[PDB]
């Protein structure tokens, strides 16, 4: 869903704490701007995917306090109230698997927080399992009306082709299928390390963008020096000039290519998002017919998750 | 007078469902609803 | 008469909301401001020297030998053309981003326009009914009219009707009790009717349903034989 | 196909639908009804 927020103070990192520098830098006009635009652009967009996915409901719903939904077991997807950042126990599953001080990266680099916390967004998950759960798909068109639980299912049952009666003869059996399944949920995703590897991914590809970034500065491109204090110490600006606007145009080509794969990468976060703001409405707000959209077989319902950086459903 | 103030951020307001295993809420009216969705 | 007022209405709003909201278009300008700077851009990078003794290519042949002249004409391409490069390579990140919504907008007007969708959320907020485009520059405004529904009462349910040994459930709505007598009504619509063997289907016995409550099941044939021959003879 | 009590459902009375008509809905039942005892007795 969302994507590291970054920003990078331009002339720091080509000409950092150096005036002589920062002179010839001028020389180049505006591409500091020009990329400080493109980066603030993009951290605003991956508040605005958090926003769209998982600020889709009006109020905060709550359960009610007795926990009895007809059998059906809601007990690993509702937040648990006894741990801190009240989470379900598989969010925290999911929090655990995936992984002030400027401690690394001091050369210009620094990351912004997210608008939303870890908590607001499992406040907003809780808020739509809650309406989910007690108001059905009433819940996403308008006001949430309350229904019992095994009527909803029976009416999503009706939207499949299967009569309602079937659900009520069999209402244990589906009631003991879910909580099995959701256990398995809860296996699958503790056994298995690559479960979450899309959100692996995209934190390593952030990662190895910054740390490339970062090493580049390492580099002479042609310098005698790539240390700017080693060149202003040892030579005087007429030739420093030339030793510096060798090391500025290394520099500003790497912060270019850097910003250019944060803007593509962007736009692949942002199409994700986008996916996963129509599956919340379509899958967890409602009932949808779209074969293989909302999971395999026909959709009965849809519950999230919340997971650093991104969305879990559980189809 | 007016200054300016940090706040943590509200998510929406609380409504507690008044869910029961046989209660159900049905509506009695309806509104017919306008709104606006701009793409480039 | 209802229907057609809230209509009326709701597009008398649609257009007080337009007219009195500056940012309601935000995201077209937003469009255009993007282009306008990024050509502003690249315009002004022409006065950049990059190095040069200045940025003016009539200046440097005005003033230096060809073989001089070509150091400084060369430090002028450079930058220049870096500055065409990224210029073009953020209006095709742009276009990209343009086509997606484009795509989106096509769907829309399909899906909301030509037809009637049952996408939630997809096609405006509420139950979808039809949609009316209009043109804007640069882009398409959607008015969506969706049914939402309103002023909701609390009622009591039950899954199925116990009548005698047989378990009847709704063939098209839910079973509502006002407290004293049920009745048989569609989900989105407090209609309550008489629950007859019309309005609902028999599957099993009463002993099988979770929650099956005893009531009346009419059944219209039944009560017409009942009094064709009461006098018997 | 002629129009019946099983093809349509009835809501409310003739005075309130805008451009409703007049025309004959035919019920089985009651066709049967009046033909099973005619001959009465
Ligand atoms: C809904 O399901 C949950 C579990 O799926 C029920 O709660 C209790 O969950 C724990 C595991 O989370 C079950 O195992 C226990 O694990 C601990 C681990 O330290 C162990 O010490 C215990 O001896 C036990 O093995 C536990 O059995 C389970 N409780 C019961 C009564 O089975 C929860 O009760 C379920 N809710 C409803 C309404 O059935
Ligand atoms: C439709 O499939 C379900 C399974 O998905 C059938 O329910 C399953 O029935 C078997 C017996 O045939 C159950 O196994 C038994 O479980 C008890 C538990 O105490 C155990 O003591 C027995 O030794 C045996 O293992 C199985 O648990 C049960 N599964 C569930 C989820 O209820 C169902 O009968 C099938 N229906 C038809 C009409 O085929
Ligand atoms: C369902 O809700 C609609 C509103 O969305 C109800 O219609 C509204 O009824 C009120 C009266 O209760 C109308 O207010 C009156 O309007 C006349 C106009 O001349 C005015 O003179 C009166 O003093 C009063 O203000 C209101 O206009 C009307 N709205 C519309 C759009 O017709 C409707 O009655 C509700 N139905 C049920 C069954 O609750
Ligand atoms: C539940 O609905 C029934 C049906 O309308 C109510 O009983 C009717 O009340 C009207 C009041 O004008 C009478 O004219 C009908 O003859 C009654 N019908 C029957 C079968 O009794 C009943 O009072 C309602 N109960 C509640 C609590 O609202
Ligand atoms: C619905 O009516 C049936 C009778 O037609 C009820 O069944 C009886 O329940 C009593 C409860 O004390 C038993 O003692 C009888 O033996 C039952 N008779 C039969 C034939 O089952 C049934 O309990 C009623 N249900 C409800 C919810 O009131
Ligand atoms: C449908 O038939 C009814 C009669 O069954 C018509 O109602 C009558 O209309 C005339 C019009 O001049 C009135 O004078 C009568 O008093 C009405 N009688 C009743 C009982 O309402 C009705 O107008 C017919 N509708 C159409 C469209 O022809
Ligand atoms: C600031 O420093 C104090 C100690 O000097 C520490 O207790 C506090 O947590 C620090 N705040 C942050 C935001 O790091
Ligand atoms: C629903 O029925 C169960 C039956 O055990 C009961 O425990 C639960 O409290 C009931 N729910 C409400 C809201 O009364
Ligand atoms: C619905 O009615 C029951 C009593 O039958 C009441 O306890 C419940 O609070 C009502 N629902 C609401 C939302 O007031």
């Amino acid at each position: 869903v969302s994507m590291t927020k970054t920003s990078v103070d331009c002339t720091m990192y080509i000409c950092g704490d150096s005036t002589e520098c920062s002179n010839l830098l001028l020389q180049y006009g505006s591409f500091c701007t020009q990329l400080k635009r493109a980066l603030t652009g993009i951290a605003v967009e991956q508040d605005k995917n958090t926003q769209e996915v998982f600020a889709q409901v009006k109020q905060i719903y709550k359960t009610p306090p007795i926990k009895y939904f007809g059998g059906f077991n809601f007990s690993q997807i509702l937040p648990d109230p006894s741990k801190p950042s009240k989470r379900s126990p598989i969010e925290d599953l999911l929090f655990n698997k995936v992984t002030l001080i400027c401690a690394q990266k001091f050369n210009g680099l620094t990351v912004l927080p997210p608008l939303l916390t870890d908590e607001m967004i499992a406040q907003y998950t809780s808020a739509l399992l809650a309406g989910t759960i007690t108001s059905g798909w009433t819940f996403g068109a308008g006001p949430a009306l309350q229904i019992p639980f095994p009527m909803q299912m029976a009416y999503r049952f009706n939207g499949i082709g299967v009569t309602q009666n079937v659900l009520y003869e069999n209402q244990k059996l589906i009631a003991n299928q879910f909580n099995s399944a959701i256990g398995k949920i809860q296996d699958s995703l503790f056994s298995t390390p690559s479960a979450l590897g899309k959100l692996q991914d995209v934190v390593n590809h952030n990662a190895q963008a910054l740390n490339t970034l970062v090493k580049q500065l390492s580099s002479k491109f042609g310098a005698i020096s790539s240390v700017l204090n080693d060149i202003l110490s040892r030579l005087d600006p007429p030739e420093a000039e030339v030793q510096i606007d060798r090391l500025i145009t290394g520099r500003l080509q790497s912060l270019q290519t850097y910003v250019t794969q944060q803007l593509i990468r962007a736009a692949e976060i942002r199409a994700s998002a986008n996916l996963a703001a129509t599956k919340m409405s379509e899958c967890v707000l409602g009932q949808s017919k779209r074969v293989d959209f909302c999971g395999k077989g026909y959709h009965l319902m849809s519950f999230p998750q919340s997971a650093p950086h991104g969305v879990v459903f559980l189809h | 007078s007016q200054s300016i103030i940090a706040y943590t951020m509200s998510l929406g307001a609380e409504n507690s469902v008044a869910y029961s295993n046989n209660s159900i809420a049905i509506p009695t009216n309806f509104t017919i609803s306008v709104t606006t969705e701009i793409l480039p | 008469k209802l229907i057609a007022n809230q209509f009326n209405s709701a597009i008398g709003k649609i257009q007080d909301s337009l007219f009195s909201t500056p940012s309601a278009l935000g995201k077209l300008q937003d469009v255009v401001n993007h282009n306008a700077q990024a050509l502003n851009t690249l315009v002004k990078q022409l006065s950049s020297k990059f190095g040069a003794i200045s940025s003016v290519l009539n200046d440097i042949l005005s003033r230096l030998d060809p073989p001089e002249a070509e150091v400084q004409i060369d430090r002028l391409i450079t930058g220049r053309l870096q500055s065409l490069q990224t210029y073009v390579t953020q209006q095709l990140i742009r276009a990209a981003e343009i086509r997606a919504s484009a795509n989106l907008a096509a769907t829309k007007m399909s899906e909301c326009v030509l037809g009637q969708s049952k996408r939630v959320d997809f096609c405006g907020k509420g139950y979808h009914l039809m949609s009316f485009p209009q043109s804007a520059p640069h882009g398409v405004v959607f008015l969506h009219v969706t049914y939402v529904p309103a002023q909701e009462k609390n009622f009591t349910t039950a899954p199925a009707i116990c009548h005698d040994g047989k378990a009847h459930f709704p063939r098209e709505g839910v079973f509502v009790s006002n407290g004293t007598h049920w009745f048989l009504t569609q989900r989105n619509f407090y209609e309550p009717q008489i629950i007859t063997t019309d309005n609902t289907f028999v599957s099993g016995n009463c002993d099988v349903v979770i929650g099956i409550v005893n009531n009346t099941v009419y059944d219209p044939l039944q009560l017409e034989l009942d009094s064709f021959k009461e006098e018997l003879d």
